[PDB]
């Protein structure tokens, strides 16, 4: 691509969300859709290979049948109640095809079989724009309604959500489908804080973008598509192994890291709630989530799996590659849990 | 400044850069058939930069203070080993020819940068599409295994369609017998222990594989030794060669770019040739694979970044 | 000089393309020429769609007028004269 | 040239230091009750302001 | 106009349905999916005629260039579909599964 | 120091953490009870803006 | 002449460090100037 039609596509990528959450119009907020859908299109199918094409096709089929079902939704609200906005009497079936469509749009359980493959096969630093920055249009649709969304519906989403997620990033090794599957879990733990406190969804949503971003920009260093990969980063790269521990064990919600912080003030505005049972259950799909992560943990940092004798070479290169602001998004999605009253409002 | 997408917006056009001479030309033979001097007589009368025989020690010597390392350092391969012993179990005859390999595409991608940044043509000596030559004779020869075949079958499927096929191919058809005769006239005594099957397997692989595929979208030049040893004739055939087919035609100013990072980050060039592919010729254990990182870690100008190690004289460490 | 040149003989090998960007700068800038721009929306102001909508005076405004034959109000002496 | 050699000698007892004033810190700012407690509320010296500090 | 609408919103559910059901055709998955688009379109502009709402009429052309848009899209998908497999055949595009 | 020191700082401390636990219990019912009936500041969903009404005199008289 | 290429931070970026310097600098004259107008601020509307 040359720069001109790269610039028309990454302007058009960045404003179809900014038009979604600026936009108090449920139109304008579905034209936002779709410009964040057909100007990232082209991006998927930039490598031009058949896996790419696949993931194209799939993630178009997928969001063009969940963009009708919203306009669907949009087209009945103006039916009923003459606007173009869910104001408040706005039928529970309309809202639940919104809830609906719009899980669909996120990749969230049941909805969810498209989005490991669709993070196959395309580029990691797709994977990032796609995994990161096509879900804050979806969630800024989703919190400008939450007093009018079915808790039921939205509770059972989000329980099996965690449950596929945790089993799936337990099953694969692909890197990116552990990453697909991971944002599946959190975006789990967004969906059942958002009919409560979408303020917590919002810190969710945030903490899980500073903790993917590093994770992406880590896999890019080195193209690190496999566990394996990634586990001979210690002859290719030594000296990030150890913010790759830190990074994981955050994504897991251990403590003291700041990704424990999310889980925990979820759980804590769940309980004021009280639906103990779900917090019991999500938690215990995080502790599998976990798993998974101190798998990976022991495969690229805690052992010293055997490397390859090009690695010498590898090695007799030098390389300007790690940008400026991997350390920074690297440190506060690692230390910044002392800081947790002024990270939540 | 470093190349980038910035530079190429304010003017870097490798189609602008371009003239007659901005050629990849490709010398081949047989081992000890005239390969050497003809290409550096072409590469002086047609002003283009030379390329010799990417050796064990190219990235040793391409990189640092360009002195060659320790062989541990430096793939742990000797090719006076292979000749004495092709057969070891240790594996040093795949693993010769893997990092050979891996010489020949870091100086292809040297190559492929210098013609993309300066305009200059490129003569290099036996570049990585006849490198499976070496491959199929030892493993006709049984040097080496169906699994080593398939793993640098593999490699090359994986770095080779990302670059640009040379302009043109010069060979040196060369009897046996007469290699046979330059190796001994030659006196080194390890290259004497070559077999002449060895030899015949290599020009075998040359004749029916590697002419074929660079006749259909490059420019073939089978010279025998008398055709060749006067640099005049194969210069002349240079001047009047005419370039209509393969992908250079296709190539703009964006892909030459887009290849341009490729070629110039050396790390996405060597990314394929680590695959994690556990071959026990070149899989080396967490224990070697430490000490000897760790020592070329302390080997001098190597503990940090280039112009960051102030053993070796950089200055300026603190203010950068 | 030589964007003289090339104008003239870019017109001089294929004007299709100068004729079209000619009259693209044209369209653009004779609306900031001409003095019958505003007349236009004059006049689409002044074309009553609508039914003028009496209003209960108390007294306290004597711009509005009484009756329609009366001088006071916007006249099209201006459209007339156009 | 000695406190360059021995610059890493000063670093706990400074931290040492530090948290000394940061246990002074904290004293003086549980002070609410001062001379308050039922137990100790005594009438202050002449000579004194503060019965701790 | 409550009959049509219900018979419009049945035709969308048929449409929706007929998407979610997959054939061997992708053109007749996009077929259906402008039979949602179409039914969108009419639901659209008969709520917009029946309410006399003439600052929105302008909605109808804007859903109608925004899907021609993407189903311009989608056939490109098809057609680099179609060139790397010989057909548009869906159980063709499988191979990210593992 | 002394024993009143350490005996007045604990008396502090417990003030503190008990003003502390009736602030969190009472906000929790603040929240409770303005979720339950939205009458204050928190919890005003939004309600579409009188603003963009048109109420000048239309074609229509029966409006 | 240790290394065989060029090093692109063999020389310091002057411009860098200059833009990097001035720019630490002022967010600290800034950052005091702001600390002493909230101080006063805060004294004036409350009165202390
Ligand atoms: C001190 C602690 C924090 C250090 C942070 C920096 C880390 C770092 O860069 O370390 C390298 C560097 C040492 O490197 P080096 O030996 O010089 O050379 C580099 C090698 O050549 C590099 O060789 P290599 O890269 O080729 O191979 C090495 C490579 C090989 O890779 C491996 O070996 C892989 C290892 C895998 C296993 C470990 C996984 C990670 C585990 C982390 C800990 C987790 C548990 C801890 C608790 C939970 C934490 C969330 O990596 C490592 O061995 C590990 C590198 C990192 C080590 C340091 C880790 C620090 C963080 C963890 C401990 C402290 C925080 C937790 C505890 C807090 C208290 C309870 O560390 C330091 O220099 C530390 C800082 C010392 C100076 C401090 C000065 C303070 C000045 C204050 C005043 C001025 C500022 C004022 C600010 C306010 C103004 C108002
Ligand atoms: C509030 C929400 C703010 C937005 C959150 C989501 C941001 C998602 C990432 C968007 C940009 C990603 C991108 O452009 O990726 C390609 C690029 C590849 O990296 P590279 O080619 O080395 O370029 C860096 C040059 N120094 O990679 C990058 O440049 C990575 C940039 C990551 C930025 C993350 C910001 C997180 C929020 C702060
Ligand atoms: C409602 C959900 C169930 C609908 C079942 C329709 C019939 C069916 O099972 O069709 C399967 C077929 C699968 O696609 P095909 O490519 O034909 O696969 C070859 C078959 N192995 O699927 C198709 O070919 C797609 C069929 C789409 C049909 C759309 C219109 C359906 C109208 C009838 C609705 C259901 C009525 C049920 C009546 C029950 C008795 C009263
Ligand atoms: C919460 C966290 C909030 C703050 C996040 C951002 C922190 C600062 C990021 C900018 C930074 O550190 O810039 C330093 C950089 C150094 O420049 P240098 O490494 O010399 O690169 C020149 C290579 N030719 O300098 C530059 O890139 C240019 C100078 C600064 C421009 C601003
Ligand atoms: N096994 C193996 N040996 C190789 C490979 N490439 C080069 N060699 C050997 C052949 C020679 O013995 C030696 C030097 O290479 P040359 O082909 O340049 O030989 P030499 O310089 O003697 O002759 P020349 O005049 O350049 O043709 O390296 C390779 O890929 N595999
Ligand atoms: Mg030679």
């Amino acid at each position: 691509m040359n720069p001109i039609t790269l610039a028309i596509i990454y302007f058009t990528i960045f404003l179809g969300p900014v038009i979604t959450m600026s936009s108090t119009n449920l139109m304008l907020m579905w034209v936002g859709l779709e410009f964040s859908l057909l100007a990232i299109i082209p991006m998927l199918i930039n490598k031009k290979n058949p896996r790419s094409t696949e993931a194209a096709t799939k993630y178009f089929v997928t969001q063009a049948t969940a963009s009708m079902i919203i306009l669907l939704a949009i087209v009945l609200n103006y039916k009923q109640l003459g606007t173009w906005m869910f104001q408040q009497q706005t039928n529970g079936l309309i809202l639940n095809m919104t809830l609906m469509a719009l899980s669909m749009k996120l990749g969230l359980a049941p909805f969810h079989f498209w989005l490991p493959e669709v993070t196959q096969g395309i580029p990691l630093h797709m994977g990032l724009i796609l995994l990161t920055w096509q879900k804050i249009a979806p969630l800024s649709i989703l919190i400008q309604i939450y007093p009018l969304l079915n808790s039921t519906i939205i509770l059972m989403l989000a329980i099996t959500s965690i449950f596929m997620g945790a089993w799936g990033g337990l099953n694969q090794t692909q890197m990116r489908k552990i990453m697909a599957y991971s944002s599946i879990a959190h975006m789990g733990w967004m969906l059942a804080i958002l009919p409560y406190n979408p303020s917590l969804t919002l810190l969710n949503l945030m903490i899980y973008i500073i903790l993917t971003a590093p994770m992406f920009m880590a896999l890019m260093l080195n193209n690190s598509m496999t566990i394996n990969s990634i586990s001979l980063l210690w002859n290719k790269t030594p000296a990030m192994l150890t913010m790759i521990s830190l990074m994981l064990l955050s994504l897991g919600g251990l403590p003291p890291l700041t990704g424990f912080l999310p889980k925990w003030i979820i759980i804590t505005e769940l309980m004021k709630n009280n639906c103990l049972i779900m917090a019991t259950l999500m938690a215990m799909m995080a502790l599998l989530n976990l798993f998974f992560y101190t798998r990976l943990i022991y495969s690229t940092s805690l052992t010293m799996f055997p490397t390859n004798n090009n690695s010498k070479m590898m090695t007799h290169q030098t390389k300007t590659k790690p940008n400026l602001m991997f350390s920074t998004l690297a440190i506060m999605s690692t230390m910044t849990l002392p800081l947790a009253p002024q990270l939540i409002t | 400044l470093r190349y980038g997408l910035l530079a190429a917006i304010l003017g870097d056009k490798t189609t602008k850069k371009l003239h007659e001479y901005s050629r990849v030309i490709t010398v081949d033979g047989n081992i000890c058939s005239g390969k050497n001097k003809l290409a550096k007589e072409i590469a002086q009368q047609l002003g283009m930069k030379h390329y010799p025989e990417a050796g064990i020690q190219y990235s040793s010597t391409t990189t640092g203070d360009g002195r060659p390392l320790d062989i541990e350092f430096s793939g742990s391969c000797s090719l006076e080993k292979f000749y004495d012993d092709p057969k070891s179990n240790d594996g040093n005859s795949y693993r010769l020819q893997s990092w050979l390999y891996a010489s020949r595409l870091l100086q292809y991608a040297d190559a492929l940068e210098h013609l993309l940044s300066t305009g200059q043509g490129v003569v290099l000596e036996r570049s990585i599409y006849s490198d499976f030559v070496f491959l199929e004779a030892m493993y006709n020869q049984g040097y080496i295994r169906k699994q080593c075949v398939d793993h640098y079958n593999e490699i090359k499927r994986l770095t080779l369609p990302e670059y640009l096929p040379p302009h043109a191919v010069i060979y040196i058809d060369v009897p046996v017998p007469e290699v046979q005769s330059r190796i001994q006239k030659k006196g080194d005594p390890h290259e004497m222990k070559v077999t002449s099957a060895y030899l015949q397997d290599i020009e075998n692989a040359y004749k029916k594989t590697f002419l074929p595929k660079m006749s259909e979208m490059c420019e073939v030049l089978v010279y025998d030794s008398w055709e060749a040893e006067d640099p005049t004739k194969v210069v002349e055939d240079i001047e009047y060669l005419k370039y209509n087919k393969g992908p250079w035609l296709k190539q703009d100013d964006w892909t030459f770019h887009y290849l341009r990072m490729l070629v110039q980050d050396k790390t996405e060039v060597l990314n394929y040739t680590t695959i994690p592919v556990y071959l026990p010729e070149i899989t080396i254990g967490a224990h070697q694979g430490s000490r000897i990182y760790n020592s070329f870690r302390e080997l001098p100008g190597r503990k940090y970044a280039p112009g960051y190690n102030a053993e070796v004289g950089d200055k300026w460490i603190w203010l950068k | 000089g030589r964007i003289s040149a090339f104008l003239k003989n870019a017109w001089a090998k294929e004007p299709v393309l100068v004729v079209s960007f000619s009259v693209w700068g044209l369209a653009i800038i004779m609306p900031m020429i001409s003095p019958y721009t505003k007349y236009a929306s004059m006049i689409n102001k002044a074309t009553p769609y609508n039914y003028p909508v009496p209003v209960r005076d108390d007294g306290n405004m004597p711009d509005v007028p009484s009756h329609p034959q009366d001088p006071l109000g916007p006249s099209l002496d201006w459209l007339k004269n156009l | 040239q000695l406190l360059r050699e021995h610059w890493v000698h000063i670093l706990v007892p400074a931290g040492f230091v530090f948290g000394c004033y940061l246990d002074r810190k904290d004293d003086e700012k549980l002070t609410a009750f001062r001379n308050k407690s039922m137990l100790f509320q005594r009438e202050l010296r002449p000579n004194e302001e503060v019965t701790w500090k | 106009m409550p009959s049509t609408f219900f018979n419009l919103t049945m035709a969308f559910s048929l449409s929706l349905l007929g998407t979610l059901m997959f054939r061997s055709h992708l053109m007749s998955t996009l077929l259906c999916l402008e039979g949602m688009v179409l039914s969108l379109f009419i639901m659209t502009s008969v709520t917009s005629l029946n309410s006399n709402s003439m600052s929105s009429m302008p909605i109808p052309i804007t859903i109608l260039v925004f899907a021609a848009c993407e189903a311009a899209v989608g056939l490109a998908l098809l057609v680099k579909v179609s060139n790397t497999y010989g057909t548009d055949y869906v159980q063709n595009l499988n191979l990210l599964q593992c | 120091d002394g024993p009143e020191k350490n005996y007045e700082k604990t008396l502090a401390i417990l003030q503190i953490e008990s003003e502390k636990a009736e602030l969190r219990l009472k906000e929790q019912e603040v929240r409770r009870l303005m979720r339950a009936r939205g009458d204050g500041p928190w919890y005003q969903f939004p309600t579409p803006e009188k603003e963009f009404i048109d109420h000048s005199p239309k074609a229509t008289p029966d409006n | 002449k240790f290394y065989v290429r060029e090093p692109v931070n063999a020389k310091p970026n002057w411009l860098a460090v200059g833009l990097s310097v001035g720019a630490s600098v002022f967010m600290w004259i800034y950052l005091i100037q702001t600390h002493n107008e909230d101080v006063l601020e805060y004294k004036r509307r409350n009165g202390l």
